[PDB]
């Protein structure tokens, strides 16, 4: 006879993201030439650590002015993707299409102000569990790095990855977190004739930056 | 390469599943991430 | 590039006559096996389909490809849908036998049936133009209790001696038609 | 047990151009000979380089004939295949099954007068993006030839091809483009005594032609 | 997962003519011995050629005799396989089930009468393409076989496969063909006291008779 | 053999298949039709 | 050869999928076209 072979029930269902191909219907069909064009990416982090890009903050601005009064705090936010100050950015772009990430987040903080100008700024890291600094020299015992404007104008620091899982979510659902991840903390500690001038700030993907699960959700 | 995990080869060829490139005469962003600067600038002390 | 032009010698001339330079040709689209080796539907009767490949129209594609040549030779490919039990009969067969189920007879399965014929022809090759309504050379028969669709598949085709293709006569100066594209 | 399988769906439908063959009914069926048949062809392509087929103008006919006046324009068109010149071809007549072509376009150009008439003429190809010349000083500016008649009567000019696109379409559906791809110029130079007879003209396909992406339409 | 396959429509029906077998049911079972059988045939053209049967004639019967008078005619016919005189043939029994054959069919022309009785005849072929001969003299320009009886009584003629096609068919629908692939034509030259006697003839297939495409249409 | 035509060994045995044939201890009309006198009986002239 | 592309043998024999051909004893326009006369005729000059 013929071979005999069991349809299994549960089997054969399409799947919309299944390893399997489809049946051709129209065959040879050979392409013009693709070889040599410029611009090619083979993976969105390559991009997004290749291609740092602006933060935001109030006002709608990618920059923020020196202060001149009793309190030095010049920015705070969080470590979600999904943050206000973060929400422009590509890497925020890549990551809500995913539901978890490893990895460093770089951020850039070039001094835009002019020659006669000076300034001297901390950036601090303050991991969850308590609530944030809102003093450098409460600050300072928290990982941090402390830099002052000079030739070398642009200045990276890179935020880590401290957390008891490898993975952590890009979001929150609606319902509840506190502030989970911690806080990236923004201060300044000295400026000579720095009144008004900008400090704009990028960011960008890590080396060991890695963004698994992917998921949509909405809001191309 | 994409999203496919099958480890029988296919049983159409090449030329009536997919397109066929054609040569003449990844892939910049990983260049341009792989030679980004990793270091320090100036001198490290402590 | 000057000639005799009399001489109907083929004489082709290239872009390098005046600095071009000509480039590389991929012609698989434009050969006799690939491009009638696909389904023509045809116009079927109710019961008795003779199979020739001239119930085939003349403004379809494998129509006109097929009525280019003076010979041809192919096997056949069918797919017919139809009601009850459909029967095959050859070349030379009488049309009662097509009343008999010891003759090639698939049975009913839905939605259509698909079966490969041979040559079934007394002659080397079969003829779209004979000198002498060409004569009674076809691919056999086939009936059901009613054929609703029939389409044939050449298949290892072979063409010999062509003859012309018309395409269709403009008004104007072009012929122009909605080619398909977005609105937006 | 047997075999498990998963039939999928999505596969396994009619395609009336798939690369699967269908099942046998009747067998061993021997064929009478048929090896060295006279007029064998298997590419259509070699049979519109090796046959050449008329040109149609007005009141059609293959030919143009001389005219003596101030206005020295002889013919002029289109490199559509779905021009009225070109209608009449074996080469549109292929081209009528197929969406995209590429490659250059062989024209004949030989002529049926007497001994002692005598003539010059100019071929010329306006590339897309301004209007086609009237004058053939306006013409001598493109990619032009001139020839006259002699011992030798046909002469062969190739129509390259010149586009953006590596391949270009083989008609518009109906709505609009201007006149794509160009115009073919054909200018008459001088004329000894040749008032009234005929060029006639040739067109077939040169010798990197090609037309892919079979289609049906109407119109057999 | 288990192994994906495509259940395709139009293949699986049930053809009376197909290469497949069916599925078993009741295994194990032995033969009786049937090796060494006397008449093993293992076709059916072996036995058409090593076994030729009668001709039928009007007042059925499997003989000529031999007419004295002015008009020498003895016997004509077609080279149908549905003719009337061959219709009691192994060889129209079997051309009954195919629609076409080809090649050579050998006539068997055996003489019945006493040692004082002696004749000569006359078998030839009439192509098809004008009507055929009545006279000897006029079947002298065909291809022809002229014997005579004596020690030996059977005379064998094979008629030649002449055809424009290399198969020819074994019927007509019912419509109309005119007398085509020609005429059989028996004529006697002379006779001695031959009056009233017989002459019955065989009829076999060839050496290269071929008999092909089976069909089905009634008349078991 | 008969009209059979596929490439690929049967799923089942022989056992399951057929009845099994039995030895003891085409083909007659082959031998009788192959020993057809063919020739001439006589003396061939011209 | 024509409109297929599995790569997988085929399960029926070639005695029943086609028509087997016969010897006795592409193509034509393809030497027609490829002995076109391709050149110049003259004497080209520049």
């Amino acid at each position: 006879g013929i071979f005999p072979v069991a349809c299994s029930d549960g089997y054969g269902g399409l799947v919309t993201t299944d390893p399997k191909t489809a049946d051709p219907a129209y065959g040879k069909v050979f392409n013009p030439p693709r070889n040599m064009l410029p611009g090619r990416f083979t993976n969105f982090l390559d991009v997004a650590e290749a291609c740092p890009t602006f933060l935001r903050f109030e006002g709608d601005v990618p920059y923020v002015t020196t202060k001149t009064d009793s309190d030095r705090i010049l920015a705070q936010f969080d470590l979600s993707l999904a943050a206000k100050h973060m929400s422009n950015t590509f890497l925020a772009g890549l990551a809500q299409y995913y539901t978890q990430y490893s990895g460093t987040i770089n951020l850039h903080f070039m001094f835009t102000g002019p020659t006669d100008a000076k300034a001297r700024y901390m950036i601090a890291y303050a991991p969850p569990g308590m609530e944030p600094p809102k003093t450098p020299e409460a600050a300072a015992h928290c990982i941090h790095a402390e830099w002052d404007t000079g030739l070398n104008s642009k200045f990276t620091f890179s935020i880590p990855y401290l957390s008891a899982a490898d993975y952590a979510y890009t979001a929150s659902d609606t319902a509840e977190t506190t502030n989970v991840q911690g806080w990236v903390c923004l201060f300044q500690i000295t400026h000579g004739k720095a009144d008004g001038d900008a400090l704009v700030v990028l960011a960008s993907a890590g080396k060991d930056f890695e963004l698994r699960l992917p998921v949509d959700a909405r809001t191309q | 390469s994409g999203n496919t995990g099958s480890i029988i080869n296919n049983y159409y060829m090449q030329q009536y599943q997919n397109s066929m490139d054609t040569q003449l005469g990844n892939d910049w962003f990983s260049k341009l991430a792989s030679s980004a600067f990793s270091g320090l600038f100036g001198a490290l002390l402590a | 590039t000057t000639s005799a032009g009399e001489s109907a010698d083929p004489v082709t001339a290239t872009v390098e006559n005046y600095g071009g330079e000509t480039q590389v040709q991929r012609r698989q689209h434009t050969d006799v096996s690939f491009i009638l080796d696909r389904f023509v539907k045809v116009t079927p009767k109710d019961q008795i389909n003779v199979l020739d490949l001239m119930q085939t129209p003349a403004h379809t594609l494998v129509g006109a490809l097929l009525r280019t040549a003076t010979y041809y030779f192919a096997d056949l490919e069918v797919a017919v849908k139809h009601e009850g039990n459909l029967t095959w009969v050859p070349n030379g067969a009488p049309e009662t036998a097509l009343d008999n189920t010891t003759n090639p007879t698939a049975y009913h399965k839905a939605p259509l049936t698909r079966l490969a014929l041979p040559y079934t022809a007394p002659h080397r090759v079969l003829a779209t133009a004979y000198n002498g309504l060409p004569t009674s050379f076809n691919y056999g028969a086939i009936k059901a209790t009613r054929v609703t669709e029939l389409l044939y598949r050449m298949k290892r085709a072979e063409t010999y001696c062509p003859r012309p293709l018309l395409a269709i006569h403009p008004s104007e100066a072009r012929h122009k038609q909605k080619i398909v594209a977005p609105v937006k």
